[PDB]
């Protein structure tokens, strides 16, 4: 409804809440779609850029919670090529490190990257849950490994 | 599409560990690897850079076909140049010369 | 009691273990139609294991864990020879 009223910022806040809850609720694909909508709505605005910097990260995290590392890499590349601020942001490096760790299936490397990211930028419970599910998915792959 | 070059003469495969933490010092027989490749996948079409996941004695490996040579039946000598282009494709046979190289990671012994 | 049992050879496919409990028991899980319960069976004349009835494994298939495959160097879906075993003789 806020979008129908063209209140971009209020719709963006509502969509942030919706995507956060959906990702926490097991609906990673829908949360990533809402994050894509947020990215598209906030693109070109000098006012919401950090939100974007986080958006990309979050979206990728959701795509990585869904075991879709290719989609996470595509999102990282899109953010790097579209937003110069995100390209040099720590969030981009952290997302790339997470994508690489999932590609190599090194859960310990993912944990090390998470600790490094926390040391400079504190993680939130949403990210904690996403990465916990991701690590448990690596463990499940280890179960499929047998 | 190929006309005459329908079979695989020489195939090069780069072998890598899917998981870095699963490196094993076990001695891998290339003849056994080729035998498993023919046994599990016969009369299939493969192209350069095509990827595969191989389960050998419970060990999971990533195999990348770095290059392929296509030959026609009746060619006594493989005078055809080995092609790295994805255009070339062939049909696996029980006599294709399979050469295994270390993956870019270089952990497989 | 191992005095009487069908010793005929059978060719069985190696497949993933049904679950962790069966792997822990280190007992070859077989169907009732495959072999009697609680008898020693040899495989490839080298690998001896105790049979236990299992309804989750169809007849003609033999279940193994990762360590057994490592010992025998076997891949998934590999065919192995199984016969009755008598260590005492």
């Amino acid at each position: 409804w806020y979008a129908q009223d063209q209140s971009v910022a209020l719709s963006n806040k509502c969509f942030i809440k919706c995507a956060d809850l959906k990702a926490l609720d097991g609906q990673y694909i829908e949360a990533s779609d809402i994050y894509s909508k947020l990215i598209k709505s906030s693109m070109g605005n000098r006012l919401s850029q950090w939100s974007l910097k986080d958006y990309f990260l979050k979206k990728g995290l959701c795509q990585l919670a869904a075991t879709d590392a290719v989609a996470a890499a595509r999102t990282l590349q899109e953010g790097q090529s579209e937003d110069p601020n995100f390209a040099d942001s720590r969030e981009s490096n952290f997302l790339k490190s997470l994508i690489d760790a999932v590609n190599e299936g090194d859960s310990e490397q993912l944990s090390e990257h998470c600790k490094e990211f926390d040391n400079f930028m504190r993680l939130d419970k949403w990210k904690i849950t996403i990465l916990n599910k991701i690590k448990e998915s690596i463990q499940q792959q280890e179960d499929d490994l047998l | 599409y190929s006309g005459k070059q329908s079979y695989l003469g020489s195939i090069d495969i780069d072998i890598s560990f899917r998981a870095r933490g699963k490196a094993v010092s076990t001695v891998f027989d290339q003849d056994e690897l080729a035998k498993q490749f023919v046994r599990c996948y016969e009369s299939q079409i493969f192209s350069p850079t095509q990827y595969l996941i191989m389960e050998f004695q419970g060990h999971f490996f990533d195999l990348k076909i770095r290059n392929v040579q296509a030959i026609d039946l009746g060619d006594i000598e493989p005078t055809s140049a080995v092609a790295t282009g994805i255009e070339t494709k062939g049909i696996l046979t029980k006599q294709t010369q399979i050469n295994f190289f270390k993956g870019r990671d270089g952990l497989v012994n | 009691d191992m005095t009487n049992m069908d010793t005929r050879t059978r060719h069985l496919k190696v497949s993933n273990c049904p679950n962790n409990s069966y792997a822990l028991a280190n007992v070859a899980a077989v169907s009732p139609n495959d072999f009697p319960n609680n008898i020693y069976i040899i495989i490839d004349n080298l690998f001896v294991f105790t049979t236990r009835h299992s309804n989750d494994i169809p007849p003609g298939t033999i279940g193994f864990n990762g360590n057994q495959r490592t010992w025998g160097g076997w891949s998934l879906n590999q065919d192995v020879q199984a016969k009755a075993f008598d260590l005492f003789k």
